[PDB]
């Protein structure tokens, strides 16, 4: 089952080689969970870099649906993300055009500075079924005013965008989300199906853009064959004072269905109704402790309205942090619905979703549970996602996180898994062990008193002596009488006394 | 905000009007007064008055549109039922401008 | 939550009566120290040191008007009414958050052990006692929920902490067992369980040692 | 803003509250104060400032108190124009702070 | 300075925490000044060692067939060399010895 073999078959001549190609890209099932999966899943395996930016050498393999990047500022993580939407581009401009041009690395700033051949390679490898096991692309740029320049090789990425771009042409079929959203998601004509696509690699994820269209198509769906619509019109123009209203709105629907009759197989989409319904749910089941989200007219202006832990607020009402999670969400949501038609759940469409610092913005709690039901909403989409916040790497599995070392000069080779398991652990142990900062400020002098303290109880065979007892005190003036860090000294006392007390009746 | 009284005085001495101005503000009161169930009520009210009557002068067609209206006005005095002077603003405007400016009826 | 022994009364209760006097007359100075020597400076429900602390019906004010004035009905409970914030457990919760409860369905520490209800995991969870059924677990359920031992995460975070530093020592006593005769070893653990009666959550810290 | 407007220019205005936005929608009185006291050593332990505004129609207006403001502020303009001293900075960094650079930077005007 | 406005937004004061929190554990100031758990409580991995722990004490202390599975769950789950087994073997440690205790009484 070689999907290009297909296609080039269909191309030169029929019937037969289209529906292997179309039946590939369309076949799949439900699983015991009750989700669709594709027969034929489309992912990144592999990326590598070359000379680019700081990296000299790397190598990163991806899981199928969920990859956190972490490390410590300027480590490349930004980088990482930005190399990809650059190669995912190449399959956006050729799905929207034949012979379509993706976007291309800088010779200004991609190529590291000490880089001694003077060009830079971003090579990905993607994956689509078992008949097409391999798509290479590489992306190549050398530096300025170097005599000898380096092509990029985007054939497979033309290739494989045609497929999806001719099969669609000649019957509707699901279409993969490629979408970026970066740090600036949170900085101040009919609709097409294909404007999914756009701003999809920058500029996604709004808050204005989605306010805006929420409240249109509330508008639009506040309240049938073209024959029988004809036929309600003709008879209500002939009724028109009171029936005017009801006219206009039976004009407006007739229009509407002569355009969706008028429209191309490429372009089918689900009502308005519909979409609404799906962006609905797919924002209350994501976002943490919004559990609806509504229009109201009622006091004369058009406000979108959420209930938050709880409470009916104005969206108006949310923080920064959450509105523009929400925003991304809806965003995301928006697009899956325009480009999956014929799916059940729009939501278990195919495609790549890359997220930069995802908890941007957000208050400690809702980190802690804002990648609980990403996946569960969208479970055929490969998150890509880059952070710092240990509250959110609790809730992530080992497997899934990429790790920079700390002492990484940019030579190496592979980012690996931590040794810890994440999933479930303490966030002081995350801290320490897979983030490398202590629990403790090593900067402030009292954090080392209770390691102090310690020491000197365990260098005096175990008594209080008059060192000790001051260092005590000092801990029980600054910290306090219930303190944590008092009960631990405490601790300590007792059982050095009940140890040495066991060393006395060994020696008699 | 253009429901607030003193917004009157907003601009009214400096040449142009707020035209402008006067839309929104239009748009808000017909907000309020489709809002105002009651007249929504009426309105549908007189809305299924109108489609029974040309049911019983003969057109059947009409006859699916009529029982989603009687269901729609149904809700509505289900609905907790409780007149808005934004309607009367409303009326007295329109009035004033059909009457004053001879084109617009 | 511990057993309390409620042992004499106060001359000021006498004087006061219901119907005719509020809560907002009595003098609160001439109630405290009586409460002080029956619970030790620490919570009624949840066994903090108090230092923001109020006096609570039992049964409150609105429902029970003619238990109002009674010395069986009052406890000393962590929080205020005064300082901004909200408090989230114990007396403040069961009147604004708790909600709806029967008061019957509660553990009054005065009256009943609250040790064959209540266990403390070291874990830090406080959950119904090994084998409840009918009553016995809904007295247990409903204490748990309507005090907000679990919920409040500030309490839930103090004692799970408190009983994890004492864990080593525990661990270590019970190894030493092996090699003591009875005696020294049960004097060691007396020794012990005296001093957690100076701690907070000291049922908590109980149940890890014994 | 008021401490730099008058370190700049003899009688110059800092900001203003805005009717609009910044007068709380149930406020009975119908006006909104923003009152401060600064200090500066032990001859002068208090320099209070109040910004108010008031809503449209009332009987009465609320006027802002900067005078305080403006004499510190001026002691310090004067004193500099005839002998230069060191001046406080006043400085607001908000989450606007993120922004990308453009890499191409204006000539020298001066 | 502590921010915690009513449902209207309102506030009159902002108090400071009741704990010191220069030179204290960043786990502690999480739960007592933030207010957040250190552990998340919607992974289910979260409440393994609280619910094995239970099954211990429900079973007079010793390992039976339920308690090893979950005991097994936690070993497969964090590791052989994770702070959770260390406290699953402590648990198991102490509450044999206190069940070698009640016997022997
Ligand atoms: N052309 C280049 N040559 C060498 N180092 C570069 C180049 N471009 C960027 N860097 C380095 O890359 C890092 C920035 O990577 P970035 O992905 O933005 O970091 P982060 O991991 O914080 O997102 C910095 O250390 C910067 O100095
Ligand atoms: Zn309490």
């Amino acid at each position: 089952g070689n999907l290009l073999s297909a296609f080039e078959l269909y191309q030169r001549n029929v019937g037969e080689w289209f529906e292997m190609c179309r039946d590939y890209i369309q076949d799949g099932h439900v699983d015991e969970s009750g989700i669709f999966r594709p027969d034929n899943a489309f992912y990144l395996r592999r990326l590598t870099l070359k000379d680019f930016r700081r990296f000299s050498l790397l190598e990163i393999k991806l899981e199928e649906d969920l990859t956190v990047i972490i490390g410590n500022n300027g480590k490349g993580k930004t980088s990482i993300l930005y190399a990809i939407a650059k190669t995912l581009s190449w399959f956006v401009a050729n799905i929207l055009k034949e012979g379509g041009s993706g976007q291309r690395l800088s010779e200004m700033t991609d190529i590291k500075n000490d880089a001694e051949d003077r060009y830079s390679d971003v090579s990905s490898t993607f994956f689509f079924g078992k008949g097409l096991k391999s798509v290479p692309i590489r992306l190549s740029r050398s530096a300025l005013g170097t005599a000898e320049r380096r092509d990029s090789e985007v054939k497979p990425a033309k290739d494989l965008a045609d497929i999806w771009r001719v099969i669609n042409e000649v019957n509707t079929i699901n279409l993969p989300t490629f979408a970026l959203y970066n740090v600036e998601r949170s900085q101040p004509r009919r609709e097409e199906r294909f404007d999914a696509y756009s701003q999809t690699l920058g500029g996604a994820g709004r808050f204005d853009h989605f306010v805006e269209w929420y409240i249109y198509l509330h508008k639009r769906t506040v309240s049938s064959s073209i024959k029988e619509l004809e036929q309600q019109v003709n008879d209500l123009q002939r009724t028109v004072v009171s029936v005017k209203s009801l006219l206009e709105q039976m004009k407006f629907k007739l229009s509407e269905a002569i355009e969706r009759n008028d429209a191309a197989v490429s372009s089918r989409v689900l009502t308005e109704s519909v979409q609404k319904s799906i962006v609905e749910k797919a924002i209350c089941s994501v976002v943490p402790s919004i559990s609806n989200i509504w229009v109201e007219m009622i006091t004369g202006s058009d406000l979108v309205k959420v209930t938050n832990d709880g409470h009916d607020v104005t969206i108006d009402q949310l923080s920064d942090g959450q509105r523009v999670f929400l925003s991304l969400v809806a965003d995301l949501a928006r697009r899956m619905v325009m480009l999956n038609p014929l799916l059940e759940n729009p939501l278990e469409g195919r495609g790549i979703v890359l997220i930069d610092e995802i908890e941007l913005h957000l208050h400690p709690k809702w980190q802690q549970e804002v990648i609980l039901n990403l996946r569960s909403a969208f479970p055929n989409i490969q998150f890509i996602i880059t952070t710092h916040s240990p509250i959110v790497l609790s809730t992530i599995e080992k497997r899934c996180i990429r790790e920079f070392e700390p002492n990484d000069d940019g030579d190496q080779s592979f980012l690996d898994s931590p040794d810890m398991q994440t999933k479930g652990s303490e966030n002081a142990q995350i801290l320490e062990q897979v983030m490398n900062v202590h629990s403790t400020p090593p900067g402030i002098a009292e954090s080392h008193w209770l390691g102090n303290f310690e020491l000197l109880l365990l260098d005096n065979s175990g008594e209080l002596d008059n060192h000790s007892q001051v260092l005590y005190d000092q801990i029980k003036a600054h910290f306090g009488i219930d303190s944590i860090e008092l009960k631990k000294a405490d601790s300590l006392i007792r059982i050095n006394k009940m140890k040495n007390k066991l060393n006395k009746i060994r020696a008699e | 905000r253009r429901e607030e009284r003193f917004d009157a005085y907003s601009q009214t001495l400096g040449g142009a009007g707020r035209f402008d101005h006067f839309v929104e503000w239009y748009i808000y009161l017909h907000k309020r007064t489709v809002s105002d169930i009651s007249s929504s009520i009426k309105e549908l009210e007189q809305q299924v008055n109108d489609l029974q009557r040309t049911v019983d002068g003969g057109m059947v067609s009409v006859k699916s549109l009529l029982e989603q209206m009687k269901f729609k006005l149904s809700e509505a005095i289900e609905r907790n039922d409780a007149v808005l002077t934004e309607s009367v603003q409303k009326s007295i405007v329109e009035k004033a401008i059909c009457s004053v400016v001879p084109s617009i009826s | 939550m511990r057993e309390l022994a409620r042992l004499e009364r106060p001359e000021i209760l006498d004087q006061y009566i219901a119907g005719q006097n509020d809560w907002m007359e009595i003098d609160q100075s001439a109630v405290w120290p009586k409460l002080t020597e029956m619970q030790g400076g620490f919570c009624a429900y949840c066994e903090c040191r108090l230092n923001r602390c109020h006096i609570e019906h039992f049964r409150p004010r609105g429902k029970f008007p003619a238990l109002t004035f009674i010395w069986n009905n009052l406890f000393g409970s962590c929080g205020d009414s005064r300082k901004s914030g909200g408090w989230s457990r114990c007396g403040i919760y069961k009147d604004n958050g708790a909600g709806a409860y029967n008061a019957d369905d509660l553990i009054k520490p005065d009256e009943e052990n609250p040790d064959d209800y209540l266990l403390f995991l070291t874990t830090g969870e406080v959950v119904p006692a090994i084998g409840l059924t009918g009553r016995a677990l809904k007295k247990a359920q409903e204490t748990i929920r309507v005090f907000n031992l679990n919920g409040d995460i500030k309490l839930f975070g103090s004692r799970r902490t408190a009983v994890q530093a004492i864990m080593p020592n525990v661990e270590y006593l019970y190894t030493l067992l092996e090699e003591f005769d009875e005696d020294d070893w049960n004097e060691m653990l007396r020794d012990e369980l005296e001093k957690i009666e100076s701690d907070e959550y000291k049922t908590a810290l109980k149940h890890a040692w014994t | 803003s008021w401490f730099v407007a008058n370190i700049l220019k003899e009688g110059g205005s800092g900001q203003r509250l805005s009717e609009m936005t910044d007068i709380k929608n149930d406020a009975e009185d119908r006006y909104s104060d923003v009152s401060s006291t600064f200090f500066f050593g032990k001859g002068l332990k208090s320099v209070p400032i109040r910004l108010s505004r008031s809503a449209l129609g009332t009987a009465e207006r609320r006027d802002s108190e900067v005078k305080p403001a403006k004499d510190l502020a001026d002691i310090w303009r004067v004193i500099n124009e005839v002998n230069t001293i060191n001046l406080p900075t006043f400085a607001l960094y908000n989450v606007e702070r993120s922004q990308p650079f453009n890499r191409n930077i204006k000539d020298n005007t001066g």
